[PDB]
């Protein structure tokens, strides 16, 4: 499609591509204690057991909300990994890092702990919100299986098993179904489906180059006064 | 996460990506060509201070 | 014993350590383990983060100068400084050169207390690395290996017996101290891989080096034993043995 | 290779000998812009692409040379 | 071209219609209108080119279990 | 000429451009996973015959 | 002492296992209860948690189900050398013992 | 095991209370001079650092 | 719709029986008199004032949070606390101050309301008909 | 009771100062004056993020699932996402 | 066998934030920001003529 | 040219002259794990991911 | 759209070209910012950035005069903060050791 | 489907308890409304 064309894009003044060490005037520079009277710094070497007490906190007590749902709670937990495994397996040199990255990650994920204290962090009001959606779902299905009835998963997946029978006992010439048959057939059956349903318009335009919303609404004028309500 | 980044106030853009292209993009003709530190913070300060035999810690 | 100490549960030895990047400080001490929505108290009161800094920040401060208020009760702070704030005092009006040489001695006696109540902090890593030097510790402990049970470090008050240490006879050191600046204690360490367990005493003192009015190192470990203990086995090591330590080195007599 | 063959081939890229003395644009565009034309895109894409050509599309030599 | 024409009838050089139909409405749409912030049933974009991870395989266990067949291959696995 | 504002254009001139071709740019990032998925499925289809081929 | 699961309130019960033959067991149970081991029954006394598919991060969580089971208040200083059975087995022994001895807990 | 991930590099200073312990006073600076009398050495063995009785020399 | 619309409706509901049963549909000019001032939900009925404070309240209040958020100046005093060298530590409690006196904005807006305007020369303008007088009137 | 209530005078501050009156005025351009700028720094972040999380990867590179997409697809799928997975294991993994 | 499947009772509800609404959110963002704006401004002002206003 | 001067001394200048950044390290966990992670990821990789 | 609307592309990346410059290594951008703004409408009466300004008061420039000494008091107190945080040691900082 | 409300063929009855979005709104503000009594008070 399209593709960056300047060559020099990832250039900076320390590197290619680097965004751990930019390049200013005030560089590191190193201390000799024979000539060092005092000095004031922050630094310290307490930030590995800081990362790994942040990990239980932020774990134990996203957990109180969750109602023992051990499937979100093994579902968090992947979540949760991610956000800590950032600075091992990203391209950024995060052990090169200006001033020390161990103390950047640590500082920065505390002030999400802070907020996960509080039960204020959006993660966790995403996490609620995408579950209760999830569970009303699955109450819909269990409700609908309760009373024998079928669900609507269920129509699809056989209507998708007998559309397979058919395509293989005319397939005799060859006998390989690949997956790519299987695949082309579900979804001819879910844009079917799709546009069956009465969705709000997704895509901005048409079959017409018009746009599908409520605006657009051009001449011809044939539409009269809007009527009243009916008593 | 654009709620994380203002509630946590990294309210520097393309701190937490690991490959601000955005940043790069705005940069190919700045002066003292650089793109922000990975997960800086605008409230962090390393800043130290030492007292040497030579003035101004040198 | 570890001076500042909050409620909260965790990392004990840690505490004054630690600098947390927090703006305020987290609605519920660390939890030990999961609880209900309904154990903590959402929203909570107002004035929650003024309250928070005063009973984990404040409060363990004062309770740190509370517990270690032996060693600022000398002559040099009760009575030479106040007496030294009191005579400028009533001539502060007069000029402002009074002002200053009232407030300097104060000023003074916060730091003298405020260095004197910190909890005593050796060189930890200059001891790990002297027990990971011995053949007879690493056989049955190693760094990726090892716990930390118990650990206990106060400084000894008064001052000690005048014939292991007859330094602390001194008038003019007297004056100023109250305490002898030495500090004993203990590690209860545990190695999950052998299962060997031991008991890492040693006592500190302060000795000067290698120049003429600066101490060298406030916290010498002049006597390091430790009674290590296996499944069967008992042994005890003594990587610095304090009959032969005090014939080569001698104590500091901090002054101010 | 044909497309190296032909960029470093001599003939293909060389300018007429009166090119020296015919009056030469010294601009790419980005002095006097179009700002309210319905082809105001089009515009900077063709100032993107002459300031391009000109460095082989290594562009620090446009962010170090003089403007 | 730079000569479009007259400020008064600069909104009139923006549509390009699709059909011939004549006369033609002016008005070039900028935006998708978008009234009503509703939860949409289709599944986030961002779900795009993730390389295989530790999702995978949760979620086929999850779907496995659903099957008694599944229920056999996952406790042996 | 002080060009500060015309690289804020031709920036977001290049975005513009990018954000058009979103559809293709990521189809094609797939095209190459899909290829390792395809490949990986290879196995499968291999087992499957193994009762018959016996 | 009451914890929620599947959104039922239950009563928390602590175990006092006091034998290495049960400590073996429970530990064995805890790890074949983690969502990310492997070869639960390839598991045995000497084996790797790293050789199960669990990393640092999986120690944590763990031992952070180590007090929930046994009211144990473990610090952060050793969690990080927890990466063997057979260190849970010896760990939880050194804090019973601990207990018996000091008559208290171990520094958290 | 915070100790295997702790670099010596950082033994270069003993700092202890905003002062660094490898400090040649005997060579550099107001402690340098071997010849002083009783009241220059009684105070520095008082504040045991140029730098302390210097900040507080500025105030007096 | 909100509740202000309901209420309209109880009290109209027998207008509206009268123009959209009868009026809105009876014949000729009755009819299209009728059917122009039909009873029903409100076309256009949007209300872009309540909008407009919608939208600058929750701009504002982006605003508020990240002026109030900032880090304490007394705790970095001690130099124990995540900042050791902050050399505009004095300036962390400007913003906050900044916002909380801005809860005054309209409380003292203009003159009259930050004074007592009876001992003001405006005032005897105002009851002078807004009329133009010489600057020693308060004195006279 | 306290004297120290006399500061909420605004009736007779004319006889002590008369400053109060004036001050506040710069202290509601400065909120103000903030308010735009602050407002313009905090909320343009998200131009940046929307573009970076949907242009910055490559084919060269691996990319890491975050937090949201972990829980969108494990508890967020819709109805077809469901089929399409028990379409694929029924016919491969169970009908071969 | 596999048409004698059944479905197990999944739980009721998740935790529900007494202090986060959709019209209130209790976190910040231009994308509620934006929301606000354009109810104000109002839909974009279509005209369905064929020549314009002016 | 006095505005750049301004800056470029009381701020820039002022404290590259009394303040600085160290180049010692106090932990170094970071440089480790992540080459214990990409031993995890090999086989990832070996499929050009 | 931030990629048509010059309005939003402007401030957008000048913001960016702002904030950026944190690795030049000041101090926390997160405190002096605010402070950027101040000076902005000291040397922005050159550029008439005052303009919005004029009805709000009697005076037009009156966010410019007070801003000039709120630029002059925070930056006197800069090095005054600075020896705090230098301790008693701070003369040493400075002159290094003496003679 | 196709019982949703249309503004033109509407009833009386219907339209007084249609509680659309906008209500959705208003009872979000009234849920802060009363539990801002004892603030306010
Ligand atoms: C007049 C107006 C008065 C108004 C009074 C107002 C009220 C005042 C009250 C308040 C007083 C201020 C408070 C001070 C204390 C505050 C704390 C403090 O600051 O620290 C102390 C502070 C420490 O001093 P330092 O500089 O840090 O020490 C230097 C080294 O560190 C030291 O190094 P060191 O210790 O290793 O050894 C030092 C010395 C070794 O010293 C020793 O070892 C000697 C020790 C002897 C001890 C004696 C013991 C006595 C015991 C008592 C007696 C026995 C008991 C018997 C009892 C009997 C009972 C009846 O070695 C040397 O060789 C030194 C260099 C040689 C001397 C240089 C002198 C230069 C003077 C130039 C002027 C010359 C004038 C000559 C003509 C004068 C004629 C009038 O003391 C001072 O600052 C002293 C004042 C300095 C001011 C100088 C500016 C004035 C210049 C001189 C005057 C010039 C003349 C001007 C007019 C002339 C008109 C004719
Ligand atoms: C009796 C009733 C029953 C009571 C019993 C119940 C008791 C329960 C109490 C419950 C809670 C009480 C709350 C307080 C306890 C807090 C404890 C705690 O741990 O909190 C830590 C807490 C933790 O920090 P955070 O939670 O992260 O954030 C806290 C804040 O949000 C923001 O934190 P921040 O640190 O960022 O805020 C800083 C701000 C904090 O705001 C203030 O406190 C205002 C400070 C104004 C005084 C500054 C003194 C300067 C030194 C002057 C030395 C002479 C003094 C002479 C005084 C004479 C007075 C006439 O101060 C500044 O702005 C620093 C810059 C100062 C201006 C720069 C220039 C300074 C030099 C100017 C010299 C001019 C001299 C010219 C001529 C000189 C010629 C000699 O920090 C606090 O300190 C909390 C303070 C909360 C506000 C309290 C005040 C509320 C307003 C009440 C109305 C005014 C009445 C008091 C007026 C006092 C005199 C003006
Ligand atoms: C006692 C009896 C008194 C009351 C009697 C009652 C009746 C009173 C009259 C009420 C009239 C209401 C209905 C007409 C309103 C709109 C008229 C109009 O031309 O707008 C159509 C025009 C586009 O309509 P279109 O043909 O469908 O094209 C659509 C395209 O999207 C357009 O974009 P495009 O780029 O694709 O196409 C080109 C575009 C080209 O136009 C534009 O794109 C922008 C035009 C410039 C906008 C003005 C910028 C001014 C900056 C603010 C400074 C003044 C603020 C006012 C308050 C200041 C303090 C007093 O539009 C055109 O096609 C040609 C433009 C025609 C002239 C435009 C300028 C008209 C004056 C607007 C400002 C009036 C205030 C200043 C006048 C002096 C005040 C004493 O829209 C605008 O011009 C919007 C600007 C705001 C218009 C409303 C402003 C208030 C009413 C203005 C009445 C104008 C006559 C009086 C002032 C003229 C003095 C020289
Ligand atoms: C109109 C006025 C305009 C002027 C405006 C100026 C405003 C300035 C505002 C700046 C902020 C000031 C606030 C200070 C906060 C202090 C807080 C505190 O106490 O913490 C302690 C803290 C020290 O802690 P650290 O350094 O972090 O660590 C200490 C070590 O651990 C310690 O290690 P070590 O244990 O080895 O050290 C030993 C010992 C050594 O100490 C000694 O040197 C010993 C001295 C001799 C003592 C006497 C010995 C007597 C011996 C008697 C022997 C008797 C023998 C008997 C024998 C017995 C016979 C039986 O050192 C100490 O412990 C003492 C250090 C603390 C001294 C603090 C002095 C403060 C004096 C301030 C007085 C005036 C305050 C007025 C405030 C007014 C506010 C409204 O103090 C400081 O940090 C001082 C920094 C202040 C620098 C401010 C510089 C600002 C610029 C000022 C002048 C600018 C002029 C240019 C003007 C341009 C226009 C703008
Ligand atoms: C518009 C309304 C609001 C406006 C608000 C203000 C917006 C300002 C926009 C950002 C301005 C950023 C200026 C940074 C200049 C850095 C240039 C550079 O990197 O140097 C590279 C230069 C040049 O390298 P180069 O590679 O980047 O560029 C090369 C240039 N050519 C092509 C010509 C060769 O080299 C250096 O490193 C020299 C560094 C000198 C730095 C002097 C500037 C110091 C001023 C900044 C400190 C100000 C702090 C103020 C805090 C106040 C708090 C109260
Ligand atoms: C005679 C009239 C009195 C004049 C008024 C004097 C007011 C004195 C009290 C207010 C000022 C207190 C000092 C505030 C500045 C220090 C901030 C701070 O708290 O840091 C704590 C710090 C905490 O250390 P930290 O803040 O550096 O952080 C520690 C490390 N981390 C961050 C990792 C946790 O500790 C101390 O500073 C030591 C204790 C301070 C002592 C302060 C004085 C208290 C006085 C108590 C009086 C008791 C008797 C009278 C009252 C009886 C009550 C009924
Ligand atoms: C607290 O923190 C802060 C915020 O929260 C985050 C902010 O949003 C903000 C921003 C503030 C805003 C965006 C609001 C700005 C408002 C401004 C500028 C003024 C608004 C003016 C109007 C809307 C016009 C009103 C006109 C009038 C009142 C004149 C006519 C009188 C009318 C209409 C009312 C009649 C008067 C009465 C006394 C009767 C009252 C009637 C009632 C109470 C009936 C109510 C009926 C129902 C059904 C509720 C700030 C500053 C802040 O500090
Ligand atoms: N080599 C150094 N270089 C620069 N700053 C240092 C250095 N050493 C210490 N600092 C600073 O002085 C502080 C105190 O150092 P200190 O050795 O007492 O810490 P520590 O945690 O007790 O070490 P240990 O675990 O070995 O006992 C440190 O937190 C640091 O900010
Ligand atoms: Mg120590």
């Amino acid at each position: 499609g399209y593709k960056i064309r300047n060559k020099s894009i990832f250039w900076t003044r320390a590197g290619w591509k680097n965004n751990w060490h930019p390049k200013n005037f005030n560089a590191p520079r190193p201390s000799y204690g024979e000539f060092t009277m005092g000095i004031r710094c922050r630094n310290d070497h307490h930030s590995f057991l800081r990362y790994v007490q942040t990990y239980r906190n932020m774990s134990r007590h996203c957990k109180q909300y969750f109602l023992g749902d051990k499937q979100l709670e093994e579902t968090f937990i992947l979540g949760l990994r991610s956000l800590f495994l950032v600075p091992y397996d990203s391209q950024c040199l995060t052990d090169q890092i200006k001033h020390g990255g161990e103390r950047r990650f640590v500082d920065q994920l505390d002030r999400d702990f802070e907020l996960i204290s509080y039960n204020t962090h959006p993660y966790q009001l995403f996490t609620y919100t995408v579950r209760n959606e999830h569970l009303a779902w699955k109450n819909e299905q269990y409700e609908k299986i309760q009373k024998g009835e079928k669900t609507f998963e269920q129509e699809l997946l056989d209507y998708l098993d007998e559309q397979v029978l058919a395509e293989k006992a005319k397939l005799r010439d060859g006998q390989n179904f690949s997956i790519e048959r299987m695949t082309e057939i579900a979804l001819h059956v879910f844009r079917k489906a799709r546009a069956g349903k009465v969705r709000p318009a997704q895509d901005v335009r048409g079959p017409d180059g018009n746009v599908n919303d409520f605006l657009e609404q051009r001449r011809p004028f044939e539409h009269p006064n809007p009527t009243g309500v009916t008593h | 996460e654009l709620e994380e980044l203002t509630e946590t106030h990294n309210y520097i853009p393309g701190a937490k990506d690991d490959v601000n292209l955005r940043g790069y993009l705005a940069t190919q003709f700045a002066w003292g060509k650089k793109v922000i530190s990975f997960y800086r913070h605008p409230a962090d300060d390393f800043k130290c201070a030492k007292a040497t035999k030579n003035m101004l810690g040198r | 014993q570890m001076g500042f100490s909050s409620d909260n549960p965790y990392n004990k030895r840690w505490e004054y350590k630690w600098k947390h990047s927090y703006y305020t400080y987290p609605r519920d001490y660390e939890h030990t383990e999961v609880r209900k929505p309904q154990d903590s108290k959402d929203v909570p009161p107002i004035y929650f983060a003024y309250y928070k800094d005063f009973v984990d920040r404040w409060l363990p401060g004062m309770n740190m100068w509370w517990q270690r208020r032996h060693r600022i009760f000398d002559k040099f702070n009760v009575y030479f400084l106040p007496g030294m704030s009191l005579f400028f005092y009533q001539f502060a009006d007069l000029a402002l050169g009074f002002k200053i040489m009232a407030a300097f001695p104060l000023f003074l006696a916060y730091t003298r207390i405020r260095d004197k109540t910190l909890d005593p902090d050796f060189k930890e890593t200059y001891l790990r690395d002297m027990i990971y030097q011995n053949p007879e510790i690493t056989k049955y402990f190693n760094e990726e290996t090892i716990h930390v049970l118990d650990y206990e470090f106060e400084y000894l008050p008064g001052y000690l017996c005048p014939e292991k240490f007859p330094e602390y006879q001194n008038k003019t050191w007297q004056f100023f101290n109250t305490d002898t600046a030495q500090a004993e204690g203990f590690f209860k360490f545990g190695d999950v891989e052998s299962g060997a367990t031991m008991t890492l005493k040693f006592k500190t003192m302060p000795i000067p080096g290698k120049f003429r009015y600066q101490v060298g190192e406030p916290f010498y470990f002049y006597d390091l034993r430790a009674e290590i203990k296996c499944d069967g086995v008992y042994k005890e090591v003594v990587l610095v043995d304090e009959k032969e330590s005090l014939k080569k080195i001698r104590p500091f007599l901090f002054l101010i | 290779s044909l497309h190296e063959k032909m960029q470093t081939d001599y003939l293909w890229v060389k300018d007429h000998s009166q090119a020296d003395s015919w009056a030469k644009a010294r601009t790419h565009g980005y002095n006097y812009i179009a700002h309210t034309v319905p082809n105001k895109k089009e515009r900077y894409e063709m100032i993107w692409r002459s300031m391009g050509k000109s460095t082989d599309w290594e562009l620090e030599k446009f962010r170090l040379g003089k403007k | 071209t730079l000569q479009w024409g007259s400020l008064a009838e600069r909104p009139m050089v923006d549509r390009v219609m699709s059909t011939s139909t004549w006369p033609v409405p002016y008005y070039q749409r900028l935006f998708k209108a978008y009234p009503i912030r509703e939860k949409k049933d289709k599944m986030s974009l961002l779900l795009s080119d993730i390389d295989i991870d530790d999702t995978n395989w949760y979620q086929a266990k999850d779907f496995l279990r659903g099957s008694f067949r599944g229920r056999q291959i996952v406790d042996y696995v | 000429p002080l060009l500060q504002r015309f690289y804020r254009r031709a920036a977001a001139n290049e975005i513009f451009t990018m954000e058009a071709f979103y559809h293709e740019n990521i189809e094609n990032k797939l095209r190459n996973l899909m290829r390792i998925t395809k490949g990986q499925l290879e196995y499968w289809d291999i087992h499957t015959s193994y009762g018959e081929i016996r | 002492l009451t914890q929620y699961v599947e959104g039922q309130i239950v009563n928390r019960n602590q175990l006092t296992l006091k034998k290495q033959e049960d400590i073996e067991q429970y530990v064995l149970k805890l790890v074949r209860g983690y969502f990310r081991t492997t070869n639960k029954q390839g598991l045995n006394i000497n084996s790797v948690l790293q050789d199960h598919g669990l990393d640092e991060f999986d120690s944590i969580e763990l031992a952070m189900q180590v007090e929930e089971d046994l009211g144990y208040v473990i610090s952060a200083e050793t969690i990080p050398v927890l990466n063997k059975v057979k260190h849970f087995v010896n760990y939880i022994n050194h804090v019973e013992q601990f207990k018996a001895e000091n008559g208290k807990a171990p520094i958290a | 095991m915070w100790y295997k991930y702790f670099s010596k590099q950082s033994w270069n200073l003993r700092v202890w209370r905003k002062a660094n312990l490898k400090y040649n006073q005997d060579d550099f600076g107001m402690t340098q001079p071997k010849y002083i009398a009783r009241f220059g050495d009684f105070r520095f063995r008082l504040v045991r650092t140029e730098g302390a009785l210097r900040g507080c020399m500025f105030f007096v | 719709m909100n509740p202000i619309q309901k209420a309209w409706l109880k009290i109209l509901e027998p207008v509206s029986y009268v123009i959209n049963e009868k009026m809105a549909k009876r014949t000729g000019i009755i009819g299209k008199l009728g059917r122009f001032f039909a009873i029903g939900p409100r076309e256009y009925g949007v209300h872009p004032i309540n909008r407009m404070f919608i939208f600058m309240n929750r701009k504002y209040m982006a605003f508020q949070a990240v002026a109030l958020h900032r880090y304490s100046f007394v705790k970095s005093l001690t130099h124990n606390g995540f900042h050791m060298l902050r050399v505009f530590r004095h300036f962390a409690f400007v913003l906050p101050a900044t916002v909380l006196a801005g809860l005054g904005l309209f409380v003292y807006w203009g003159d009259d309301n930050k004074c007592y305007s009876p001992d003001r020369f405006p005032y005897l303008k105002k009851r002078a008909g807004d009329m133009a007088l010489p600057l020693n009137s308060l004195n006279q | 009771i306290l004297d120290y209530l006399f500061l909420l005078d605004l009736n007779d501050d004319l006889t002590r100062k008369a400053v109060f009156e004036q001050v506040i005025i710069f202290i509601f351009i400065y909120c103000t004056m903030n308010f735009l700028a602050w407002s313009t720094v905090v909320e343009l972040i998200w131009p940046t993020h929307f573009f970076n999380r949907r242009h910055s990867s490559s084919q060269e590179f691996i990319r890491f699932r975050t937090y949201t997409e972990v829980l969108l697809k494990i508890s967020a799928y819709n109805d077809f996402f469901y089929v399409l997975n028990n379409y694929y294991y029924n016919q491969k993994l169970i009908l071969k | 066998k596999e048409n004698t499947g059944s479905m197990k009772k999944p739980m009721a509800k998740a935790y529900e934030h007494p202090y986060n609404s959709e019209h209130h959110p209790l976190n910040f963002s231009a994308v509620k920001i934006a929301e606000t704006f354009h109810d104000f401004i109002g839909p974009e002002q279509v005209s369905p003529h064929y020549e314009s206003f002016a | 040219s006095q505005f750049v001067a301004f800056f470029a001394i009381v701020f820039w200048l002022f404290l590259f002259l009394y303040t600085f950044f160290i180049i010692e390290k106090h932990e170094d966990f970071f440089s480790k794990k992540r080459e214990e992670r990409k031993k995890k990821l090999k086989e990832l990789w070996n499929l050009k991911n | 759209n931030p990629n048509t609307e010059e309005n939003t592309i402007d401030s957008d990346y000048l913001a960016a070209s702002g904030t950026v410059e944190a690795e030049k290594e000041i101090t926390s951008i997160d405190d002096y910012l605010g402070l950027v703004f101040a000076i902005a409408y000291v040397f922005g009466v050159f550029f008439y950035v005052h303009g919005w300004t004029s009805m709000l008061s009697h005076a037009v420039l009156l966010l410019s005069c007070y801003s000039i000494i709120i630029m002059f008091l925070f930056i006197l107190g800069m090095p005054t903060l600075l020896l705090y945080d230098f301790g008693i040691f701070f003369l040493a900082y400075l002159k290094g050791a003496g003679k | 489907p196709q019982l949703w409300p249309n503004p033109n063929k509407l009833r009386f009855a219907d339209l007084y308890k249609y509680q659309g979005v906008e209500m959705k709104k208003i009872n979000d503000s009234i849920k802060n409304y009363k539990a801002a009594k004892f603030y306010i008070g």
